[PDB]
């Protein structure tokens, strides 16, 4: 049920998503090991993901959370990077997309920094880099990230490094 | 997949060392997220 619509570079929505992508690049403490060395991206394409069933599944849960939390979903737009982004856009998030070894337990992880999600595009820790050149810093090969809508509700604040 | 802490719907991982890092978040139900945009890109080699 999923379709992908190309946004024109002239479109304000392309421009605001490119800006959140470009503006939330940071340096990482691994010096680029996991995601590569770069300060900016060459954005080749931005596509809107539309799937009716997955959207309704999201809004249902969003209402349950909201009603348990004085009518506040606490919704955010956050990045997600993975070798399975082509499965996620078709079947949605589920326990197969969970980071069993993550710092906050077995769940599904999202980032405010685009460059944090870029570290997971070729796998946990960047895996072995691009399929074609085996390069975690490949400048030739095309990469893909998801920019996602996420419901936090009453969030348990974990302080951490 | 684990459960969220009793009385809560997600976890916020607040950075408490790297002052430039933004937050990270964890949900325990896949239904709490929706993939809005697919972005195709190259990282650019600094000049
Ligand atoms: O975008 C992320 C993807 C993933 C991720 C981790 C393990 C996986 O098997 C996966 O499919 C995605 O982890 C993150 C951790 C912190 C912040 C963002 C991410
Ligand atoms: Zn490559």
């Amino acid at each position: 049920g999923t379709i992908l619509i190309d946004l024109s570079p002239d479109d304000k929505e392309f421009q605001s998503v490119e800006e959140e992508m470009q503006s939330t690049v940071r340096e990482h403490r691994d010096g680029g090991h996991a995601g590569g060395i770069f300060n900016r991206y060459n954005i080749l394409k931005i596509q809107k993901v539309c799937n009716k069933k997955l959207w309704e599944r999201y809004t249902h849960r969003r209402k349950e959370v909201s009603e348990e939390n004085h009518n506040h979903a606490n919704e955010r737009m956050l990045f997600h990077g993975s070798p399975f982004v082509n499965a996620i856009i078709h079947k949605g998030f589920d326990e197969r997309h969970a980071y069993i070894g993550g710092m906050f337990g077995a769940g599904i992880y999202f980032a405010e920094n685009s460059s944090k999600s870029n570290q997971y595009v070729y796998g946990i820790g960047g895996g072995t880099g691009c399929p074609v050149h085996k390069d975690r810093s490949c400048y030739i090969c095309h990469r893909q990230l998801l920019f996602c809508r996420v419901t936090l509700g009453k969030s348990f604040l974990q302080f951490s490094a | 997949m684990a459960h969220s802490p009793p009385g809560h719907h997600s976890v916020t991982g607040r950075p408490s060392v790297n002052g430039l890092a933004l937050a990270e978040y964890v949900i325990y139900r896949g239904e709490q997220a929706y993939p809005e945009y697919l972005i195709t890109y190259q990282i650019m080699r600094p000049e």
